[PDB]
């Protein structure tokens, strides 16, 4: 007799991985929002597959295929607003799962960091593609508005944007294209998610008080088990109310329209998880200074781990630290808010010393609060 | 196999064919709940109610 | 001195088996009944307003 | 699993050389030649005669084919 | 333990509805439209073809044939017998009126 | 002017959360849509089959279908013909391309009014808004002929006369149709059309909330079951 | 210092899998099929990712799409007969994998054996959706005829075919959940492979003697990666050649009409793979009958492993078998022939003499061979 | 003819690149093992002796 | 709709609008569109060469 749990190969790795992993037994309910985030992507994977089983990619039929899912097809409504909304859950529980990150010092898992900013940029591109996908007035004008700010780039750019065109504007090709790479990018997301657990299980995870937690360690199997099936039931809950009661508070109505190349968008916005980008970009007043504000504020996530200048890791015992990183969550929100409105008076301004703030918080201000911080503490 | 012959192994499958029924039961009642199949939903009590 | 609760233990919730059959044949009544329960409430918010209410004026 | 712990060998001494230093064809034609008929005759006795007999079957059915497909002259009437 | 294990059942019981809702509302859904529902049941005729002659249009997705026999082509299949047929079904039973036979074109074969 | 008017918040029926729509008031605003609304704007992706069970029964559906004519084909020499329509067809366009809409409406492209509740801000209450909220225009506001004021129009000169009035048409249930109730009927037939899963997905929503109430109560009670070995547990350190 | 290649948690799995694992030092060429199905299959995949950026799934569309792709993109018409005579080369390469491992009595494995049958299964459905994809002729005519087969089960089977198709026939629903069946199972075939080199991996490589090859064993770095690399080469000549030059002798004339509901053509003549199973199917007059004798040909491989009644693993040492394995591989292309020719005698009675000359010498000639060789080699 | 080219309009360019590709590839493939044949040569000319006491 | 001289973005021009017009212009034979028909006749340019000299 043998036990087959951890003899045989599959189940013994998956035994290693989920079902005897030696978890933190104080970790508390932000540590649910990995296992959220692979659910949200397998939930995502199910409804564009069967939105894509019922979808065509052409400019002539993509809108009319979408109002013949909503419409024709057997809880087609309700499984196009369960991508959308799980799109806005998508985005929600990565930046909760970047947020912890932030706070309790996750970053020093270097590797998992990395190749966790290499999955946002995924995510990102990918969501970009899908609103691109239903062929709407605002996704039309959003993905010229998205490939023009790409052909600010000098002698590179224009190359680039008729080669991602696939001609000389958003068309027959780059809404195809869109299509396809909308399908198979997901994939690429789950295949580094699991390169993302690997360096994560060979790293070991971090509790909240960011402390040597192998004093006290708890099997994942039957606690983190049943604690992140309740953090499932929850986000299905949030989910669900979002696609049955307020379907559309964080969609786009003029993406209901027909894309119109002949008529602009009275004001066009983004979606609302590309705001603050947007808000930046807007506020530094060059297009390639804008660009390139807007790639340094995502890389600079991967440059976070450098910047880690305290003998604590986590801010839980970190004050000063803590208002500052604080501080940076609103200024999110302000940079969400002025993507938000157009740019007019006072939001020219606002934006401006929004992104300011924005970087010379998450540059120079939280190192320096580090530093006086164990001068304050005493430690040298 | 012939090694699955002998009284030990007729008694174990003695014990566990009780078992092996309810587990069969509850199988095909699962299976009945899944699929709303009518041709044994319509003889139960209350489940025609639906009429499903 | 037996409750409701230690007969169910008794009775269904012991074995894996029969537990399962009792989560199966629970699954189906409560089905229906939820489903009844939910579409009563369902037409007692919605009175006068739905086609099954007001079908009745127009067939016939 | 890996290399160390595989196998048990004893007293058995391997002799390589360079192949910086060895021909990469050494007698490629006037020994390639006489191992490639050896092997042909070892091994053609358990193939041809299934392929043969796959040929005649084919030649067979298409020869039949074409004679049903032939009118038969029985029908002058 | 009745109390813990019934707490317990309750919740793999709303599991089980659920899950057995949401199953089946992708399964439908991967199922026939109303499209294909209403395109498949009503079908629109005409009178001007004469007799002997073939029609083929769609009729639930599989070729209609609708044929107008000849009165000839009547009595034979009238008076042939079904007991030398693989199916005993004469003309009479396959279709109510012998001018017009209303017929699929997916053969019994492939 | 660059200002906006927003629409302010009627007390619809279906604004509630599990409130469905009012069925005879879509009956009335397809009335309304049918004999008024349908001479100029398209709704093309909403048919008499999606009309029938919740509005009309099928006789009815189907008599309203065939009353107009449709143009189909090809027949068996080859040549465009006209036949009654059926279930299966969608709503008639009044204008075969948008530029033939352009010439006979001015200028002006009438929008199809099948998403227009969802693709306007507001929505139904923007629909009533507009279509209630003709006035004369202000001191110093010269408009050209062809346009018309509208506060709640962005840009404030529509070019859309005003459809409805007092006794624009004949209702068949005997409800009086004046401005407002055929306002109110066609807004909700228009949030209709561009939700026509609503009364579905606020059934789905009220079942949803029944069973999670059901569900998250007993959820975090197994997770506190099984945690309540942890949270319960001392701790004591006995060094020598 | 340290070394990286064995410390580094995915360099390390490199490593063990591809860099430092000990092969055998005698395994022929046969033994490259393996990794030629795993470059095919990212060929596949990435030709496939290019039709599918220049493809629309629509019934009025399909057939000028292709069009524009073979015409307007640039190689284009390259890039489809790369996947169209890749996806021959696949299969190819797939029958000489299941052919190494009956005749060098691979499927001992057990596990890996019953993977790389799913596997099977995954690699022809993929390529029958991908057959029916650009909407010819044959491929409508094919999907008709494939899902009348689904319609021979009994009571279920009439449901599952109105519920496959969309509808009630092969139509707009149908093409284009096959367009999204067929771009996502060869993701699924990659995990599987994955799970198969997995359970390879378990228990090491065979070699062709059918010995316990751990005497002499050599590492697959630089031998089998360079003897990869020469079989990856010579497949990409076999393939290349069939592309510029004779890009239709492995497909249909007639896939290039449109598909016509109301004609047929004469003959119904899928690709060859499906002309054996084809012929194994009209072999059996009644359709139930049929498809079991389908699903049985292909699960017999399943069932293969349970079949071995010899004392000796492989057929290297065993010629009686031998003979009868060489004549199972002759009654394979008689059974290719049989479903290439049309149902006229005498294909009836030499495709029926076929079938059950191959069911009976794989179910039972086979084990008896075995029991007299080694009665004849004094074992029994 | 021109219903060939209509057929195939990539006629010309494929035979090109097919040409191209049989001098390519008739260039590797000797090369190709001749690589291979240097890199296995170790083992080929591997002499093997058993010394038992 | 209006009528303008053809320029090089445009395909070959149309002989029927539908295919009924082309069974009714060739009593009811449907001539195949020959941009395929080399790769969709067994033997191709030989059958082509075949039909038109037999
Ligand atoms: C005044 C306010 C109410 C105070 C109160 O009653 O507090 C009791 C109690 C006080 O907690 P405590 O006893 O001091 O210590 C915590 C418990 O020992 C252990 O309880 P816990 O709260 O640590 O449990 C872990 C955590 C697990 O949380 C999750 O799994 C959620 C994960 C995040 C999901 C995010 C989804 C996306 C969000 C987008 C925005 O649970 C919750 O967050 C509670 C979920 C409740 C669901 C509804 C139940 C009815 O608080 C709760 O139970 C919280 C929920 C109250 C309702
Ligand atoms: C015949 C005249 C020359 C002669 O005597 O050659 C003897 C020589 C064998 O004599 P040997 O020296 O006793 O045997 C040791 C091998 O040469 C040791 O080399 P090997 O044959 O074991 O090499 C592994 C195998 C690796 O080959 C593969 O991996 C091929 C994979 C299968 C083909 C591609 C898949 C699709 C198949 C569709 C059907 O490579 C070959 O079979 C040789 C490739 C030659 C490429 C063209 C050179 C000019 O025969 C060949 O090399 C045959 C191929 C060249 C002719
Ligand atoms: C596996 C296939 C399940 C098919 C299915 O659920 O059909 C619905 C039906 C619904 O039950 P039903 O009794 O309404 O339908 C039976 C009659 N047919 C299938 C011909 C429409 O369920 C089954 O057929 C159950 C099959 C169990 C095996
Ligand atoms: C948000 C609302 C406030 C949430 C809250 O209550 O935060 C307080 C909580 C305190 O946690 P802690 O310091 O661990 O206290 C230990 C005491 N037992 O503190 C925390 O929980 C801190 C972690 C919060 C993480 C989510 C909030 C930030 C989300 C946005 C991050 C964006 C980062 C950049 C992404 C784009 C680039
Ligand atoms: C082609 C002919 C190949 C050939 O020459 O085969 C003989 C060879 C003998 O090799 P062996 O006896 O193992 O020893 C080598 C020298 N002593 O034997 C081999 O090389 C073994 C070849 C095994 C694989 C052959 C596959 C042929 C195609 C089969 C397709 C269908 C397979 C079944 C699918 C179900
Ligand atoms: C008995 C033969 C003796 C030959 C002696 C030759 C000289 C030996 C001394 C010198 C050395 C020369 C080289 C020796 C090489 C190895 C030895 C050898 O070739 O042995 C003969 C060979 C193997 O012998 P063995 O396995 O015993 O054959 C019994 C058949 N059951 O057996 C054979 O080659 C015989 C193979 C016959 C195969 C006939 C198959 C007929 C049916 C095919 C049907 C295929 C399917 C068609 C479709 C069916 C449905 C329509
Ligand atoms: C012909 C005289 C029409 C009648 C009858 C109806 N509408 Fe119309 N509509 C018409 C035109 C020419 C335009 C374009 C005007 C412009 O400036 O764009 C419109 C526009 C609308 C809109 C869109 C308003 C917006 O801000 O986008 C709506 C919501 C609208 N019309 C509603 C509407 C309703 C509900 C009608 C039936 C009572 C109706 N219109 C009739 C032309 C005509
Ligand atoms: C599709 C995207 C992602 C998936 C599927 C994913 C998955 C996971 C999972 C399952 C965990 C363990 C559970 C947990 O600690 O919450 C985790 C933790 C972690 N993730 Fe992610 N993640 C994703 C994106 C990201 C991003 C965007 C970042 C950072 C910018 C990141 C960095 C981390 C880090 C550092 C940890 C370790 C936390 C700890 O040890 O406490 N990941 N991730
Ligand atoms: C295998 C995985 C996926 C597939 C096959 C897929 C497929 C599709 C399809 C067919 C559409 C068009 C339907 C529509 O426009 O509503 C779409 C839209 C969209 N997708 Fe996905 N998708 C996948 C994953 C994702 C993920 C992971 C995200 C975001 C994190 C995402 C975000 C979106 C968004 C925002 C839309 C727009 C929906 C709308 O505007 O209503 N998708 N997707
Ligand atoms: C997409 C399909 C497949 C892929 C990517 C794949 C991949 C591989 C690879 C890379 C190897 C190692 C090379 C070798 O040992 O020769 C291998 C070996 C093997 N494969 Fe597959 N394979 C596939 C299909 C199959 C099928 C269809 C079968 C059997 C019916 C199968 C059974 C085996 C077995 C038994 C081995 C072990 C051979 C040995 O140990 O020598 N595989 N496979
Ligand atoms: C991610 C992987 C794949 C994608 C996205 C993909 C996509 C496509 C698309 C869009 C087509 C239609 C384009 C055309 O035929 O003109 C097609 C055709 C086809 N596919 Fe794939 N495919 C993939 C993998 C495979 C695999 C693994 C196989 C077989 C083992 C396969 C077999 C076929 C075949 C036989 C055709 C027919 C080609 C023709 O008739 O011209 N595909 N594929
Ligand atoms: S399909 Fe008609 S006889 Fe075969």
């Amino acid at each position: 007799m043998t036990n087959m749990r951890k003899t045989h190969p599959l189940f013994k790795i998956i035994n290693h991985s989920f079902i005897d992993l030696p978890a933190p037994s104080n970790i508390s309910s932000w540590w649910n929002f990995g296992s959220l985030l692979g659910v949200c992507l397998m939930v995502q994977i199910i409804t564009g597959l069967f939105l894509a089983m019922h979808y065509t990619s052409d400019t002539m039929t993509a809108f009319s295929s979408v109002t013949h899912i909503c419409r024709d097809v057997n809880y087609g409504w309700l499984i196009r607003y369960m991508h959308a909304n799980g799109a806005s859950m998508f985005f929600i529980c990565l930046f909760l799962h970047v947020g912890r990150g932030l706070y309790y010092g996750s970053y020093t898992f270097m590797e998992t960091w990395n190749i966790g900013v290499l999955l946002l940029f995924a995510v990102m591109a990918t969501a970009f593609m899908g609103y691109v996908l239903p062929w709407g007035q605002m996704s039309f004008w959003g993905a010229t508005v998205i490939t023009n700010l790409l052909s600010a780039i000098p002698y590179i750019g224009t190359t680039l944007v008729e080669w991602i065109w696939g001609g000389f504007s958003v068309d027959k090709a780059t809404l195809t294209r869109f299509f396809a790479f909308h399908f198979i990018l997901p994939f690429i997301i789950a295949a580094l998610a699991i390169v993302h657990l690997l360096f994560l299980h060979e790293t070991g995870s971090n509790n909240p008080t960011g402390l040597n937690s192998d004093a006290d360690k708890i099997p994942f199997h039957p606690y983190y088990t049943i604690k992140d099936i309740l953090g499932i039931l929850i986000m299905f809950l949030i989910l669900m109310t979002l696609v049955l009661f307020f379907p559309d508070m964080l969609g786009d109505p003029d993406n209901y329209m027909p894309a119109n190349p002949l008529n602009t968008p009275p004001h066009i916005k983004p979606e609302w998880y590309f705001l603050f980008a947007y808000a930046i970009l807007r506020s530094i007043p060059n297009k390639l200074g804008g660009v390139l504000a807007l790639i340094l504020s995502i890389l600079i996530l991967a440059l976070m781990p450098f910047l880690h200048t305290s003998k604590q890791r986590s801010l839980m015992f970190r004050p000063i630290t803590q208002i500052l990183y604080w501080i940076l969550v609103a200024n999110l929100l302000i940079l969400t808010w002025i993507g938000g409105q157009p740019v007019e008076h006072p939001f020219i301004i606002i934006g401006q010393l929004a992104s300011i703030s924005y970087f010379s918080i998450i540059l120079i201000l939280m190192p320096i609060s580090g530093i006086i911080e164990d001068k304050m503490l005493k430690l040298y | 196999l012939s090694r699955f012959l002998g009284p030990r192994y007729r008694e174990l499958a003695r014990n566990w064919i009780p078992t092996a029924g309810m587990w069969g039961t509850v199988g095909a009642v699962g299976l009945v709940w899944a699929t709303d199949w009518r041709l044994i939903l319509d003889w139960v009590p209350y489940i025609n109610g639906k009429f499903k | 001195s037996p409750t409701i609760p230690s007969r169910l233990y008794s009775l269904l919730f012991r074995r894996t088996s029969t537990f399962a059959l009792t989560i199966a044949v629970g699954a189906l009544f409560f089905e229906r009944a939820f489903d009844q329960g939910a579409d009563a409430i369902y037409e007692h918010i919605n009175e006068g307003k739905l086609w099954k209410h007001i079908k009745h004026k127009y067939e016939n | 699993r890996e290399f160390g712990n595989l196998a048990r060998i004893r007293h058995v001494i391997s002799y390589s050389l360079s192949p910086f230093e060895q021909r990469a064809f050494p007698s490629y034609f006037s020994k390639g030649i006489p191992n490639v008929l050896r092997r042909t005759r070892e091994r053609i006795l358990r193939v041809a005669p299934p392929f043969v007999v796959v040929y005649l079957i084919y030649t067979w059915g298409n020869q039949e084919f074409e004679q049903s497909k032939r009118k038969n002259p029985a029908m002058y009437e | 333990k009745g109390f813990s294990y019934l707490v317990t059942a309750t919740t793999t019981v709303g599991v089980a509805y659920a899950a057995k809702n949401v199953v089946s509302q992708f399964v439908s859904s991967m199922s026939a439209s109303a499209d294909v529902l209403a395109m498949s049941k009503i079908e629109i005729k005409l009178s001007d073809i004469p007799e002997g002659k073939n029609m083929a249009f769609k009729w639930r997705g599989k070729p209609l044939f609708v044929r107008h026999r000849t009165k000839k082509e009547i009595d034979q299949e009238a008076a042939v017998e079904v007991s030398q047929l693989r199916d005993p079904q004469h003309d009479l039973d396959r279709v109510k009126k012998p001018e017009w036979v209303i017929l699929i074109g997916v053969c019994t074969h492939l | 002017s660059d200002l906006e008017l927003h629409p302010p918040s009627y007390p619809w029926s279906h604004r509630g959360l599990l409130s469905s729509l009012d069925h005879t008031s879509i009956r009335r605003g397809f009335q309304v849509y049918k004999q008024v609304c349908s001479s100029c704007h398209s709704m093309d992706y909403v048919a008499y089959r999606h009309l029938v069970g919740v509005c009309y029964t099928e006789e009815e559906a189907k008599a309203l279908a065939e009353e107009v004519e449709v143009q189909d084909g090809p027949n068996d020499d080859g040549e465009m013909f006209m036949r009654p329509g059926k279930l299966s067809d969608y709503f008639p366009k009044p204008y075969p391309n948008p530029e033939a809409a352009r010439a006979a409406n001015n200028g002006a492209l009438p929008p199809d009014l099948s998403y227009i509740v969802r693709a306007r801000h507001g929505g139904e209450d923007y629909v009533f808004s507009l279509l209630t909220g003709y006035c004369e225009p202000p001191t110093g506001v010269s408009l050209r002929e062809g346009l018309y004021f509208n506060p709640y129009f962005p840009g404030q000169a529509i070019g859309m006369a005003p459809p409805i009035y007092t006794e624009v048409l004949e209702y068949d249930d005997g409800t009086p149709a004046t401005m407002s109730q055929v306002a109110k009927d066609v807004a909700t037939f228009l949030r209709w059309a561009s939700e026509p899963e609503h009364d579905h997905r606020k059934r789905m929503g009220l079942k949803m909330l029944l069973m999670m109430g059901l569900l998250l109560p007993l959820t975090y009670a197994m997770k506190r079951h099984k945690w309540s070995v942890l949270k319960s547990r001392k701790l004591a350190y006995r060094p020598p």
